RNA sequence: UGCGAAAGCAGUUGAAGACAAGUGCUUGUCGUUCGUUAUAAAUGGCCUCG
């Protein structure tokens, strides 16, 4: 998963209502019909400025404009494209506002003007949805009203929710059946929830509700798959259709910390269970499910960007990863200008693949039992041994020792209540800086044994270990996790015959044979020449480990006086090792006349 | 929440006193003949025989005088001595129980005690009225005592009065007329038979006299005897010797009769009631009618275990009684009760419980002597030192295993036991036996082996799981090279895919793969592939050395291929491996010996933090839930969030499990459901003043993340195993044989 | 009781292929230019070969028509949809139409051109029309009732056009391919004569087949490629033969593992199957003994055995058609007669894997030593004799040396006074040695392989 | 026998009692015990129902 850079489409006009950015998104109306996957275009209305369609590919070009005047506010707007009677023609229904006076519904028909009908309606056009197949436009109202009209404007049916100041109407496809939720506000934070399946009546009502707990002022709700998802103070909850009944919450750290009225907070659903969060100019794609963090991108060159729609992807029957999403970007300055800027997204595989790691939410003991059979203080520590003064070895060594009743100078079993990994590191960083030179402490001895020794400690540790051999035979046997590089190195640095066996057998062991033929390469022809001519000078694993080199070294590289020696003396060696298998398969596995002395 | 509840049964119940033979087998035939009743060590059975079905059970755990009670059964006779479905059971410590069969229980049998001062109560029998009860009081020799018994209605007691007395009794048998003793004592030896109920048969005589001089210059195996029958005329008295040489003896001159076919150790010998036939079996897995007027023999050969005990069993001898041993799984002694229908020798009833492998040897399980010391027999001199090791090592040494391999079948729920070189299908609703079948090559059913023969090993089967779907088995098997050979050390690994409609029964082989993985490479791990990936049929294999092959089933090919390989020629072996598998299918964990890789499948590669370093080896990872990872080191066991990659929870095993047990039994001791939790289970030894034989379990349930235990519940006996059935209960095998649950 | 379990003793494309094991070889009597299988059952084929024309039963494989009328060289032997016409072409240029089964009558005899007509095919969508090509370089398309003129002229080739294909599912397209390197696309329902569009192919073209509606595969020189018509380019090409592919044949929706097949003759005596799905790769072939000129399969609905044709320069005709108790050993290891078992298994005439399954079970069975036991020199060298080649192979490299061993522990001193043995002991050092030899270069190859990689 | 990998790395195989044979002495044995982690070989091979 990943964020693109964002691209501009268009830049907002400099008008009083778009002044305000934290409004600014509810002053510009995205619609649903033509923006989606497999679109290329997008229809905009821009309150007071127009209602603009736009392609997106291969460049952001302007292909048509509707103006509207100034004072008009665009509440709802949707555009979709069918055959009317047949001609292809487009169809936009938006709906206008002047002062809270008079309430405009518009439908315009186009040929792909055909026609433009104009009727006033009783309360806000909050949601229009557009049904070419049968040539009805759905206005829902603010009062409650849910009027379906012709491509003429003329009223077929009108249906009452009873509830009035609706807040939230969405409308969603399940099984080629149209259905539509609604939200009204109630008081003391009491909200009528009701599902609606469209067809005597075509409007049918198959659920109504109350839900206790559900705040507007603060909440910030977007729909998908059947799933409401509020975010409010920091946590999305995630409500479940028909019943909208809470199925979980989520808590968000990253957003507790914003001061209530400062950042700008916008939201959007993205695919299955994946969402998108920008605070203030920050974009996080975030994975609902898992609960991760999928993605990051900060932009520095904008003050704000708000989200306005998203093209959702339906990640399990579709191949698809990628999408796009439109905004608001306001810049920086002091006359802030706004523009319309999108963004592409790639959601991922929707797996835990994509998911791990990258979580956004932030040891002891335990006894099995709380309470006649066989039996088969860190910080305390850390201060006592601090405070102890420099380089002394026999004190260091017995605090240690005595207050970790430690039996061993090398790690052993017993010993698994002290694996704490923040107790050991500081015991590491203590003895650096309390011993310095040829002198260390033994308890050095037991860290190196110890499985859990810190990752961080492992560069450069055979190089503090040069001086002392026993120190440094002991990190090669049992020091855990010593990076390759170090090893090969030291292996063809080190002149010491008994050392270089054992690296090699540590090398061999703890590594791939791909992997440690990929860093030999870096090493440099002379140390390898020098290399080989030692071994001119358990042996199967050091064989085994020249034959690695040869093969690093390249048919090119290879020289040929040098290979007439190595000939040599393999050949020596195999006939060697030939005799000795004879001897050890060794190791495993009457007459007619007789002349004879008889004895008496 | 949870709780616990018995509910297989266990093995069958035998007289296991080694000087008893010819009537180790207690279960009885009805009068009317209609059903048997079979004792378990945990209950009795009751099959009627014309339809072969378990018409009815006695648990004891149901009553509470036999839960109380139950010691094991030494005899069951039918009806009621004290007075037309009553029986009344004879325990070892004296306990009588007049209980009812064909019925409901009665929370109130007439429960009584037969008085005996430091005696173990052996035998009981009767032929008109006339009780009289064998007992044991005590050179290595039991000695016995023969008792009077009668009741009496005045006190409403099983008064006893003293009759005979033999010291250093070495075997004994009874006739089948239950009115004749025959024994042998050491005062090298002799014989003497008895009449029980009058003083018409009293005779005895040296073993030397009808022991030849060949045999005498000869071994002592041709000296040994390893069974003994007597006629129920007294006539005909049958003795059979270790080398596999029968002997019948005429009592009335001590005439010798030599009747020679078996090789091996002939372990039980009987008489017909006419006394024209004599019935014998042994090691030779073959059950031979020696026709006596002519010395012919007939052949019943094939059966599935060695033959302990044989008998004739009706008034006109319609059945036979067969007691077989399935000597192949030496941690265990497995009997098979098998009745004969005499007329057609065909299987009238073949009755058996749970057979479970367990690694070691438990308890007081001892092999069956044989002419020579073997892995699967002992010698005769073998039997007392084997005896003493097996104390020994139960009490001093530290490795106890003693875990066993069980398999649940997704479809059908059976309960799969990888017998050596076979599977059993057994029904746990039902606590009977669906199918045994053999699933490698090998001298398996071909012959009995004999001398020699029973030193060599037949294919083991080490892993055994089914698909995630259940239509398909996955098996891996090891076969030993005969030994005394040049490729006598090159053992074979083979991987064999088994597949069966659901109305079928017996799976039918797919393909086979010979050496995976390389050769002399075994597979140590393996674990069938999830349902989103190649929706069922894939599995992973994983080896010693850290390779990993992902094997997928192609409808091209209609076989098994190898999709993907990763090989990284590591030098270190170890066999402390375990794999996981996400439930998306993406990922899997791979944590071998100390550390842990996480491999993204579609790459099959280390993720792109992969590599988690631990304390010691890991024996078991799991994941409890997509979120959490579970992994037990051979010191501790530690929750892990994959989410954010820290441990929640550790808990120290250590005080518990350091080296009882060898690595890669926890994956078999720890277990998952797939929605509440996960169970940890522990064994321990119980001792007062050095340790001691009985054992004691602990079960934990926890939940996701270990933050809580749901329920702990203690286990009087050692659980050999415990899974995750497909239901939310849970199912667990224990070293009795019995296969408990724990649930909701 | 149980009965006795019984002593146990490529690709899927390949094996069905494998199965058409009856080749028979028929003499002709001039190069057999052109082959067709009949449309409908018994779908019985023909072969067009010096003057005459003969049909074979597909069950007989034996000629049951033999068409002798034709007075030059035949050209062709194509059946119309149904059957029960056929066409043929002929070095005079007069095309002649026949029914099938009944050689006498002429049914329609048309003088094409005074050029030969190599090439006459019956269009598979519409019956009445003929299409003939000549010589001439002009494709005419000929009527059953206009006998007299074509019913339309194709021309624009400037070299022979010897290849004609009816794209189907576009009965109206006509693709012509002749020796300029050029395959020619003409619609039928347009006034026509002039291609729509023109191929390269740039070498003569010698056979053009429709694999499918859109796909169009030409096989010419030493290479076949395929053409979508829809992107008017060749979207694979493959070139594997050596000598010029003459004659191609495709046949689908028949019972193999493969849902289609392609068969390319190449004139280098081979004739090899190219599978659609997998971007026509090489998965058959089989070889003759001169060039191939003519290749043909049963069509899909056969009905019966399938047949594969093969048609040499030579007059050859190759068919290759699809038609559609217990051991001694055994006996012995059941009677547990150990040493016969051994003798059975070295018999002369005894296949070597079934000798080896004997020995592995007696080496199983824990019976080696006892099999030997009871053995002299006479006796004891069929083993050897078996072990001097058995070592050879590497399946039972490992069990001669287990065998070898025990007689060898078994049987030392008899070794002494027994000169033969030591004989074959002698050879038998050599050729271990051999195979010691030979494997001592195998750890080198290896490595050596391992340095690349 | 312990550990481990399968390769292997270490460590064991003692004492008493009784019996038999041969000549108090010698040898061999143990359905005898205590302690340590601790060749075989009585001529003797698998049923029938097509």
């Amino acid at each position: 998963p990943s964020l693109s850079q964002p691209f501009r489409l268009a830049t907002l006009p400099k008008i009083a209502s778009l002044s305000n950015f934290s409004l600014q998104a509810d002053y510009v109306q995205v619609a649903d019909g033509t923006f989606n996957e497999s679109t290329n275009n997008i229809t905009l209305g821009i309150s007071g400025s127009s209602i603009s369609q736009y392609i997106i590919n291969p460049t952001p070009k302007l292909t048509f404009d509707y103006p509207i005047p100034s004072t008009n506010i665009i509440t709802a707007c949707n555009a979709e494209k069918g055959q009317a009677n047949k001609r292809n023609v487009e169809i936009w229904a938006f709906g206008l506002m002047v002062n809270k006076g008079n309430y405009t519904l518009n439908v315009i028909t186009k040929a792909l003007f055909l026609s433009q009908y104009k009727i006033k309606a009783k309360a806000k056009v909050m949601s229009i949805k557009i049904d070419t197949k049968n040539s009805l436009v759905i206005a829902i109202l603010q009062n409650g009203l849910i009027e379906i009209f012709d491509f003429k404007l003329t009223l077929l049916h009108s249906f009452d929710i009873s509830y009035d100041n609706l807040k939230y109407a969405k409308w969603f496809t399940e099984n080629g059946t149209e259905y539509v939720f609604v939200l009204c506000p109630l008081q003391d934070d009491k909200v009528c929830y009701k599902l609606l399946e469209l067809t005597s009546s075509p409007i049918k009502e198959l659920s109504s509700t109350i839900i206790e707990g559900f705040s507007f002022e603060n909440s910030k709700l977007c729909y998908q798959f059947g799933k409401l998802y509020k975010l409010n103070q920091g946590k999305i909850y995630i409500y479940s259709l028909p019943h909208c009944q809470l199925q979980q919450v989520i808590e968000f750290p990253m957003v507790d910390k914003l001061s209530p009225g400062d950042d700008l907070i916008s939201f959007q659903p993205v695919s299955v269970n994946r969402v998108l969060l920008t605070v203030n100019n920050v974009i996080y794609l975030l994975d609902l499910l898992h609960c991760s963090t999928l993605s990051q991108r900060e932009l520095t060159h904008v003050k704000t960007f708000q989200l306005l729609k998203s093209a959702v992807i339906n990640s399990e029957k579709s191949h698809n990863s990628k999408t796009i999403a439109i905004g608001i970007s306001t810049k920086n300055g002091p006359n802030p200008t706004s523009s319309l800027e999108i963004i592409n997204i790639d959601v991922g595989t929707n797996t835990l693949k994509d998911s791990l790691g990258k979580s956004f939410q932030v040891v002891i003991l335990k006894p099995l039992f709380d309470d006649r059979v066989k039996c088969n203080h860190c910080n305390e520590v850390i201060e006592k041994l601090s405070a102890l003064q420099d380089n002394d070895i026999t004190s260091f060594d017995d605090i240690f020792f005595k207050e970790l009743k430690i039996k061993e100078e090398h790690y052993t079993e017993k010993d698994r209540y002290i694996s704490d990994p923040g107790f050991l590191n500081k015991v590491l960083d203590l003895i650096f800086g309390k011993f310095s030179g040829n002198d260390y402490p033994k308890t050095l001895t037991f860290l190196l044994t110890h499985p859990l020794f810190p990752l961080s400690r492992t560069r450069n540790l055979l190089s503090l270990l040069r001086d002392q051999p026993r120190l440094f035979k002991q990190a090669i046997v049992t020091c855990p996790n010593l990076p390759l590089n170090e090893l090969l190195e030291e292996l063809f640095s080190i002149r010491n015959r008994e050392l270089l066996l054992d690296i090699s057998f540590r090398i061999l062991q703890d590594f791939t044979r791909d992997s440690i033929k990929q860093e030999m390469k870096k090493l440099s022809k002379l140390d390898v020449q020098n290399f080989i001519e030692f071994i001119t000078s358990q042996s199967t694993q050091l064989f085994q480990l020249l034959s690695l080199v040869l093969d690093s070294i390249g048919l090119f590289s290879l020289e040929g006086a040098l290979l007439e020696n190595l000939t040599l003396y393999i050949d020596k060696q195999v006939e060697i090792a030939e005799r000795n298998t004879e001897l050890w398969n060794l190791i495993d596995t009457l007459p007619t006349y007789t002349m004879e002395y008889l004895d008496i | 929440q949870y709780k616990l509840s018995v509910v297989s049964g266990g093995k069958p119940a035998l007289n296991n006193l080694s000087s008893v033979t010819g009537n180790k087998n207690i279960a009885r035939l009805s009068q009317d003949q209609r059903n048997y009743i079979i004792p378990f060590n945990n209950q009795i059975k009751v099959y009627s025989v014309e339809t072969r079905q378990c018409v009815k059970t006695l648990k004891f755990a149901n009553n509470s005088l036999l839960s109380g009670i139950f010691e094991s059964i030494v005899k069951i006779l039918l009806g009621d001595i004290t007075v037309a479905h009553l029986i009344t059971v004879f325990t070892n410590n004296g306990h009588v129980i007049v209980l009812n069969y064909k019925g409901k229980l009665v929370e109130s049998p007439k429960h009584f005690k037969i008085s005996l001062a430091d005696e173990k109560l052996a035998n009981v029998f009767h032929s008109e009225g006339n009780y009289r009860i064998l007992t044991t009081f005590k050179n290595s020799l039991q000695s016995y005592r023969l008792y009077a018994l009668t009741f009496d209605d005045a006190k409403k007691q099983f008064e006893v009065a003293h009759q005979a007395e033999w010291h250093n009794v070495i075997l004994s048998n009874i006739s089948s007329n239950g009115k004749l003793l025959a024994h042998m004592c050491k005062d090298h030896k002799s014989i003497s038979v008895v009449s029980l109920f009058d003083d018409s048969v009293n005779l005895s005589f040296p073993l030397g006299s009808i022991l030849s001089s060949q045999t005498q210059s000869l071994s002592y195996n041709t000296r040994y005897v390893s069974s003994m029958a007597i006629d129920n005329m007294g006539q005909q008295l049958a003795v059979g010797f270790a080398s596999g040489v029968i002997s019948i003896v005429s009592l009335a001159d001590l005439q010798i009769r030599l009747l020679k076919w078996h090789i091996d150790s002939v372990l039980s010998l009987s008489f017909s009631h006419d006394g024209s036939y004599l019935l014998s079996g042994g090691w030779e897995k073959v059950m031979s009618l020696w026709q006596l007027e002519t010395n012919s023999q007939q052949f019943l050969p094939r059966l599935n275990g060695i033959i302990i005990d044989c008998q004739v069993l009706g008034p006109q001898g319609n059945y036979y009684s067969l007691i077989l041993q399935m000597t192949e799984n030496n941690s265990n002694s497995d009997y098979q009760f098998l009745l004969l229908n005499a007329s057609d020798l065909t299987s009238k009833l073949s009755i058996n419980g749970p057979l479970p492998v367990f690694n070691s040897t438990i308890k007081h399980i001892q092999q069956p002597i044989s002419a020579m010391n073997t892995k699967n027999s002992n010698s005769i001199t073998s039997l007392n030192h084997s005896k003493k090791k097996q104390s020994r090592k139960l009490i001093k040494s530290r490795r106890q295993d003693f875990t066993t391999n069980v398999e649940i079948n997704p479809i059908n729920k059976n309960l799969y036991f990888p017998h050596i070189s076979a599977v059993q299908i057994f029904d746990f609703y039902k606590n009977e036996q669906v199918n045994y079948q053999y699933l490698t090559s090998g001298v398996n059913n071909s012959m009995g082996k004999v001398r020699f023969e029973l030193n060599l090993q037949d294919p083991i089967i080490t892993d055994l799981k089914f698909t995630k779907d259940g239509q398909w088995m996955i098996t891996y098997e090891i076969e030993y090279p005969p030994n005394d050979l040049l490729s006598s050390k090159d053992l074979t690994h083979i991987l064999k895919f088994w597949t069966k409609n659901d109305n079928e029964t017996n799976w039918n082989l797919k393909t086979k793969v010979i050496n995976p993985h390389g050769i002399s490479v075994p597979i140590t791990k393996i674990l069938p592939s999830p349902r989103s990936v190649n929706n069922s049929q894939g599995c992973l294999t994983a080896d010693n050395n850290g390779g990993l092959k992902f094997w997928s089933f192609d409808s091209h090919e209609s076989n098994w291929c190898l999709k993907k390989i990763s090989l990284p020629n590591f030098n270190h072996f170890s066999n402390s491996v375990s794999l996981a598998w996400s439930q998306d299918g993406s990922l899997i964990f791979h944590g071998f010996d100390d550390k842990l890789q996480i491999l993204d499948f579609d790459t099959f590669k280390k993720f792109e933090v992969s590599e988690f370093t631990l304390d010691s080896e890991i024996q078991t990872v799991k994941l409890i839930n997509d979120t959490n990872l579970i992994v037990a080191t051979r010191t501790t066991l530690n929750a892990i969030n994959l989410l954010r990659g820290q441990v929640i929870n550790s808990f120290d095993l250590y005080p518990f499990v350091n080296g009882v047990y060898k690595n890669g039994h926890m994956d078999r001791l720890i277990t998952c459901d797939e929605r509440t939790g996960n169970i940890a289970l522990v064994i321990n030894q119980q001792l007062t003043d050095v340790p001691t034989i009985n054992y004691k379990s602990r079960i934990i349930i926890f939940d996701s993340d270990l933050s809580t235990k749901l329920g702990n519940f203690t286990h009087h006996e050692y659980i050999s195993w415990i899974g995750w059935n497909y239901d939310t209960d849970f199912i667990f095998l224990d070293i009795e044989s019995t296969l408990g649950v724990v649930g909701t | 009781s149980t009965a006795r379990p019984r002593i146990i003793t490529t690709t899927p494309e390949q094996r069905y292929w494998r199965q058409y094991t009856s080749a028979q070889l028929v003499k002709e009597h001039n190069s057999v230019t052109h082959i067709s299988f009949n449309p409908q059952h018994p779908h019985d084929f023909a072969v067009t070969s010096s003057t005459r024309v003969q049909i074979f039963s597909s069950r007989t494989r034996q000629v049951i028509k033999t068409f002798s009328r034709f007075k030059d060289v035949v050209y062709s032997a194509s059946f119309r949809s149904d059957g029960k016409l056929l066409c043929a072409g002929d070095a005079t240029g007069l095309v002649s139409v026949y029914d099938s089964y009944n050689p006498r009558t002429i049914l329609l005899s048309i003088n094409a051109s005074t050029h030969p007509t190599h090439v006459t095919k019956f269009h598979t969508q519409d019956n009445k029309i003929l299409a003939t090509a000549s010589d001439d370089r002009v494709t005419r398309l000929w009527d059953i009732s206009n006998a007299y003129e074509p019913q339309l002229e194709l021309t624009g080739a400037t070299d022979y056009v010897r290849t004609l294909s009816f794209i189907p599912a576009a009965p109206h397209l006509v693709a012509t391919g002749s020796y300029d390197g050029l395959i020619r696309l003409y619609d039928t329902r347009s006034s026509g004569s002039t291609p729509i569009y023109s191929l390269n192919h740039d070498q003569p073209v010698e056979n053009v087949i429709a694999v499918s509606p859109t796909q169009i595969v030409s096989c010419g020189g030493n290479n076949f490629k395929v053409w979508d018509l829809t992107s008017n380019k060749k979207l694979y090409e493959r070139g594997n033969f050596n000598k010029a592919v003459t004659c191609l044949d495709y046949v689908e929706n028949f019972d193999s593992p493969m849902q289609s097949a392609l068969i390319a003759s190449s004139l280098d005596g081979h004739v090899k199957v190219f599978d659609p799905l997998d971007n026509f790769q090489v998965k058959f072939g089989w070889k003759f003994s001169g060039p191939v000129l003519s290749c043909a399969v049963s069509p899909s609905t056969a009905q019966g055995n399938r047949h594969l044709v093969a048609g040499l320069s030579s007059g050859l005709l190759a068919i290759r058609t699809k038609k559609k108790r217990m051991r001694a050993f055994e006996r012995n290891i059941n009677q547990f007669k150990w040493s016969e078992a051994l003798d059975n298994a070295f018999v002369p005439g005894m296949a070597k894997e079934l000798t080896l399954t004997v020995l592995q079970e007696l080496r199983k069975r824990g019976k080696v030593r006892v099999a030997l036991y009871g053995r002299d020199e006479s006796t004891l060298e069929p083993l050897l004799n078996w072990c001097l080649k058995g070592i050879e192979d590497v399946r039972s490299a490992s069990i001669v040396a287990d065998w070898v061993a025990v007689v060898l522990e078994l049987y030392g001193n008899t070794l002494e006074s027994s000169p033969v043995l030591q004989e074959l002991m002698i050879d038998l050092k050599t050729k271990v040695r051999h195979e010691i030899h030979k494997s001592k270069e195998a750890q080198r190859i290896e490595g050596m392989l391992q340095l690349l990689t």
